[PDB]
């Protein structure tokens, strides 16, 4: 009952943590898209 | 709760054109509750 | 007051003049945080 009476501060904390987590997800997507190449050569046993 | 059924306005103060979370005694959302229906007593024709 | 009892209501209506009576629903009140929407009038039309 006491926590429900003032639960807004922790609810805001949950949103703030979620925003940082979303920022990490957006960063991972862009980084991997950059590493991916338009054309590639298939890897074969004895490559190089 | 969306239809504001069972909501009690605080008599002490009012809020205009704003949205806030307020702690108060309120009925549970989707609560059927206890239903009591008044009924007529037995009567035969004209004489009750 | 720790206990309440509903009082039965009986009407000696004639069979022809018998009338259905609106059911009344009783919902218990417990302290609950409620999201409240206030209009320009300030009455609550929407809540969570």
């Amino acid at each position: 009952q006491l926590l429900r009476e003032y639960g807004q501060f922790c609810s805001k904390i949950n949103q703030a943590l979620h925003g940082a987590n979303l920022r990490q997800d957006d960063s991972v997507r862009n980084l991997f898209a950059s590493v991916k190449s338009s054309q590639s050569s298939p890897i074969i046993p004895g490559f190089g | 709760v969306s239809k504001a059924d069972g909501i009690i306005y605080p008599q002490g103060r009012t809020y205009s054109n704003i949205t806030i979370t307020y702690q108060g005694l309120f009925p549970y959302q989707g609560d059927h509750g206890d239903m009591y229906v008044y009924s007529a007593g037995h009567a035969t024709g004209t004489t009750p | 007051i720790k206990y309440y009892s509903i009082i039965p209501h009986s009407i000696r209506s004639i069979q022809s003049d018998r009338k259905a009576w609106a059911a009344f629903y009783v919902y218990k009140l417990q302290p609950l945080t409620f999201l409240l929407d206030f209009s320009v009038d300030g009455y609550i039309r929407r809540a969570i």
